[PDB]
C-alpha cells in the first residue's frame, strides 16, 4: 500500500533511506537514485544533497 | 548509511 522514493512506487529490493531527518520522501530504491551497493558514512536524496 | 531490504 505505501508508496515511497522520487518515484511514489511501492517498496522493492534495497531501499536506502536520507539522513535528513526531515525528508519528506526518506527511502528510495537503490535503482532510482543510481545505487547498486550500500554506501558507507551519510546518504542524503538528491533533493536534500541540492540536485 | 541506512538501508533495508523489501519484506513482504
Ligand atoms: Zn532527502
Ligand atoms: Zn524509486
Amino acid at each position: 500500500e505505501p508508496t515511497y522514493c522520487l518515484c511514489n512506487q511501492v517498496s522493492y529490493g534495497e531501499m536506502i533511506g536520507c539522513d535528513n531527518d526531515e525528508c519528506p520522501i526518506e527511502w528510495f530504491h537503490f535503482s532510482c537514485v543510481g545505487l547498486n551497493h550500500k554506501p558507507k558514512g551519510k546518504w542524503y536524496c538528491p533533493k536534500c544533497r541540492g540536485e | 548509511a541506512r538501508t533495508k531490504q523489501t519484506a513482504r
